[PDB]
RNA sequence: AAAUUGAAGAGUUUGAUCAUGGCUCAGAUUGAACGCUGGCGGCAGGCCUAACACAUGCAAGUCGAGCGGAAAUCGAGCGGCGGACGGGUGAGUAAUGCCUAGGAAAUUGCCCUGAUGUGGGGGAUAACCAUUGGAAACGAUGGCUAAUACCGCAUGAUGCCUACGGGCCAAAGAGGGGGACCUUCGGGCCUCUCGCGUCAGGAUAUGCCUAGGUGGGAUUAGCUAGUUGGUGAGGUAAGGGCUCACCAAGGCGACGAUCCCUAGCUGGUCUGAGAGGAUGAUCAGCCACACUGGAACUGAGACACGGUCCAGACUCCUACGGGAGGCAGCAGUGGGGAAUAUUGCACAAUGGGCGCAAGCCUGAUGCAGCCAUGCCGCGUGUGUGAAGAAGGCCUUCGGGUUGUAAAGCACUUUCAGUCGUGAGGAAGGUAGUGUAGUUAAUAGCUGCAUUAUUUGACGUUAGCGACAGAAGAAGCACCGGCUAACUCCGUGCCAGCAGCCGCGGUAAUACGGAGGGUGCGAGCGUUAAUCGGAAUUACUGGGCGUAAAGCGCAUGCAGGUGGUUUGUUAAGUCAGAUGUGAAAGCCCGGGGCUCAACCUCGGAAUAGCAUUUGAA
């Protein structure tokens, strides 16, 4: 990079990437784990997981790491998924 | 540009008079008018409708002094306004300063009366306009500088101009040397020797 | 033809073709002399006519008239060429542009200098 | 509610009519006036409509790559 | 932001302004939205210095227009004339 | 009121003719180039080629009122915001773009409006210090520390999910001033300012969809298999084969699919009586691209010109281990080319970024330089002047012509020159003071005035005066016909000319010179190129017995067209309304520059499209 605006900006970039990262690949692990339950079946497990995700994934949706829709999504999709169970 | 070189060479080749010397000497006695410029110009014979019509526009050009450029830019103009492109074209020309300033009677010929011009001798409206090709419109007061109210080129100019048949469209008290252009003149006001009607052929041709 | 004949299949454009094809719709093209020879002109004419191949530098190879009395070009002039075919000569299109590049202007020409390079005379 | 009337040309695809829709153009250079023809994928959920039947579709949301009209109104049915 | 600010027309050194309604991210002499007067600063004789439609200008003022300091010196003229 | 007033032909086929029919010419135009020539000004324009390669400088920072600090009110550092704008280019793109008109399934920093909050805690980390690797670039290791950096917890509904019934989610302080109450005298405490969270509207911006329109080629007719649709899942801000699995066999195409060639699109621009034709510099809108290819990250926004990563070609540095770079930003260099400019000045103005502001930054922009590249204006003198000078040229040797031309004699002095004067572009900034709001407040803050003071790159500015003197300032093409303008010499089918027809082989208005003339004029010619003329692709507006042209004849699908009549419908048609059809341009009226170009106000126009109401 040429200025130095540049190479903080890049620094910075950085940083944000790793920090995203982590809270990006923890809402998965918390989001695969409701998803294994749906798919085993266990109706209790899936909602237990399930209480879990929900703060995580609106958490996220407001500190922008996810959209607010991606958030309602998953939620609406995952209770219609247990409902189903 | 202006046409710098020999006038009545001119009138000559127009076989008329263009008015290009104040009318002091009758235009024969100061050339062989009858004859064209040249070693050939006591042969005379077919014109063209073509060469007949770029004569006529070139007798016009030549008495007012203006280039084709200009001329052409006139007779794009005469032909955008309302009416009679050949009538248009006619109060274009008859509309400008220089022109204006010599049917006055402050310069005894147009190229004079441009001198006049550009040489900030004239006020239109009491500003001082120093462009020949101004359009002075109607009701418009042409006048001289109190500088250049003791030029005795202009006086001279005056009585030449009393020789002349006056403008019934034009208003000069020469005393305090300053001239009204009550109005446009009509084209009857002008020459009936102008065919204004082969210029506008000219120009479609 | 039938309105619906022509809607079918519409009156055709004309393809025109350009006399000057090397010049690649360009006002004039340098070229390097390879030869300059005299050819004789298609008969009712006679004359030994000055022309130069010339190889431009967009690669064509054209053949150049070489207008006015008496030239300077070798082989190996560089010269500029522009359009004009000579009626005379079958296969001259272009002309050598006198008073341009290596091509010297028409020793004392003095009337249409302008066209054969010539300055004007001092007085 | 603008909506296109037009006659259904195939409804070999599950739940999709493919509607012909005509239209009377006069000709931009000769003048003469002539029959165009939009064809216009629809969606038909009951698979409604059979091929030659007058329906009127209506525009909606993209249903797939290739059907933004829905079917409103079957006008009148095939022979 | 949506700004109100002069567009520069005109010849060389005789500038002539269109106050105008704008994405600020524009040109100043490019895409706007909507054309709400003009400042002539050098008008002459029957030419006009100064044509702004307030009301336009209040319009997008209270749809969060920023103002530039110049249209904002010719709003206080504009109301001035008023 | 007006928004127009618009339409020319000629040459050449023959012994001659009339037709047909090419070719050619006169016009207008230009981002031009070239040749000759060249005074000034105004306003524009200026790599069309090599999306070639690029030396050097510069084109993106800012904030100390976020933070620890301190190298010298500020370097470096953290942090915020900007860096997605502005600027460039047209390579790709023939429709995933653009234009027009709609649509539904979206988001949108900064801004505005409204409502709500903003509690209580935690662990870090750069800078720094210590030590150490490296030639450098760039690191490493160990301590240290702050925050509007980061994280949990609390709290939140008009948010989100939920069939309920419920469940779940955030935040940040900083600065100015101060009455009283407090004060461990730090401060609490009040008020205002600038910030912080969430939500809802608005605004702006953007994504997505549809229809119609938008080159050439059929000596390119089949094309497609995530292909077309369905179901479900995933995925997205958002609908959707967007993706995957599965089911079905669809989809497109002679109203030209597919393929190939070419190409950024539009407003416009040029030409044209128009209908058309041609075109897409400058200006403005949209799109695409950023050494080539790929990729995402960060973020409201990028798959990012002056960011990251990877691969590649190239260039460079290297201490051989390893590093560095991307002018299609502005100047500029080399190269290519017929051809296209300064390594300028300034942020004074208009904007943009950051900032409470002051400001700082800004090759945007304003200006300046260069070039007759274009348009427009002006000048290069005016009048008088016959011996009709001389000289040149011609001559019937009489004369004619150059030519009132020159000289001479009176004048004038624009513009250049010199010396002076001298607008306008400036809005603001700072500090007082008062006021009027806020507020506990004659504080602070914000506005309004008012005083003082400071802000112009252009710039020795335009504009004006004053001088002195015609003084400093004219070419270029042409003169056989077309086509305005003719003679004499030289030449002798040579030399040469030429757009076309042709000209030149001894009295050449065609070659070359001269005299004279014609056209145009700071230009004039040539070349290239577009439209025109060309009714010569004919819609307007052509033809086919013999000039080019009726298929050898027929049958016939698609298509085109279709008798009479009633009713209905209203698709075509017609009329009107509404929305839209950017601004600029064009046109008509004005207005402002001494005029003009130019700038500018209003209108007309945008012949269309959508919705809608009528007529039949």
């Amino acid at each position: 990079a040429n200025s130095k605006s540049a190479k903080k900006r890049a620094i910075q970039a950085e940083k944000r990437r790793q920090h995203n990262a982590s809270r990006r690949s923890m809402m998965r692990t918390y989001m695969k784990k409701t998803v294994a339950a749906i798919e085993a079946g266990d109706k209790e497990a899936a909602t237990a997981a399930f209480a879990v995700v929900t703060p995580i994934l609106d958490r996220m949706a407001t500190k922008g790491l996810i959209h607010k829709n991606k958030a309602a999504r998953h939620k609406s999709r995952f209770t219609a998924q247990i409902k189903a169970l | 540009a202006r046409y710098l070189g020999p006038k009545l060479k001119l009138s000559r080749r127009e076989g008329t008079d263009l008015f290009l010397k104040s009318g002091v000497r009758a235009i024969d006695t100061k050339c062989k008018i009858d004859n064209a410029p040249g070693v050939h110009g006591a042969r005379r014979g077919r014109l063209s409708e073509y060469g007949v019509q770029l004569r006529e526009k070139q007798k016009v050009r030549r008495m007012y002094g203006v280039l084709e450029k200009q001329f052409r830019n006139y007779y794009k103009e005469a032909a955008r306004l309302k009416g009679n492109t050949g009538e248009n074209l006619l109060q274009l020309l008859e509309g400008r300063l220089d022109n204006v300033v010599y049917r006055m009677g402050f310069g005894a010929t147009r190229a004079e009366a441009r001198q006049l011009v550009s040489h900030k001798a004239i006020l239109v409206n009491g500003k001082v306009v120093n462009v020949p090709s101004f359009k002075v419109a109607a009701n418009d007061v042409v006048s001289i500088r109190e500088k250049a109210k003791q030029q005795s080129r202009i006086k001279a100019a005056l009585e030449v101009a009393e020789q002349r048949e006056k403008p019934t469209w034009i208003e000069v008290d020469g005393g305090k040397m300053e001239g009204t252009f009550k109005r446009m003149p009509e084209r009857s006001d002008l020459s009936a020797d102008i065919n204004e009607q082969l210029i506008v052929e000219l120009y479609s041709k | 033809a039938t309105i619906n004949q022509l809607v079918r299949k519409p009156r055709a454009k004309q393809v025109v073709k350009s006399n000057v094809p090397a010049l690649e719709a360009c006002p004039q093209k340098r070229g390097v002399c390879t030869r300059v020879y005299t050819t004789t002109p298609k008969k009712p004419n006679s004359a030994l006519r000055k022309v130069c191949r010339v190889r431009l530098t967009n690669g064509f190879e054209v053949t150049s008239y070489i207008g006015g009395e008496g030239h300077n070009l070798q082989e190996h002039s560089v010269v500029l060429i522009r359009g004009g075919r000579v009626k005379d000569l079958p296969g001259v299109r272009y002309h050598t542009v006198r008073g341009a590049l290596d091509c010297a202007g028409v020793n004392d020409r003095k009337q249409g200098r302008s066209k054969y390079g010539v300055k004007r005379p001092k007085s | 509610k603008r909506t296109q009337q037009g006659r259904v040309v195939s409804d070999k695809m599950d739940k999709s009519i493919t509607v012909a829709i005509e239209r009377f153009v006069k000709h931009p250079i000769y003048g003469k006036y002539v029959k165009r023809t939009t064809k216009v994928h629809a969606h038909d959920e009951n698979n409604e409509c059979g091929l030659g039947d007058t329906v009127e579709i209506a525009e909606c949301r993209p249903l797939s790559k290739t059907k933004s009209w829905t079917l409103v109104k079957v006008l009148e049915k095939a022979k | 932001m949506v700004t109100i600010r002069l567009a520069r027309h005109g010849a060389k050194k005789r500038p002539f302004y269109q106050i105008v309604v704008a994405d600020s991210r524009n040109a100043a002499t490019g895409r706007f939205i909507e054309k709400v007067g003009f400042f002539n600063p050098t008008a002459k004789g029957q030419e006009e210095g100064l044509r702004l439609d307030l009301d336009r200008v209040n319009h997008w003022v209270g749809q969060g227009a920023s103002v530039s300091d110049r249209v904002a010196k010719l709003v206080k003229d504009a109301q001035k004339a008023a």
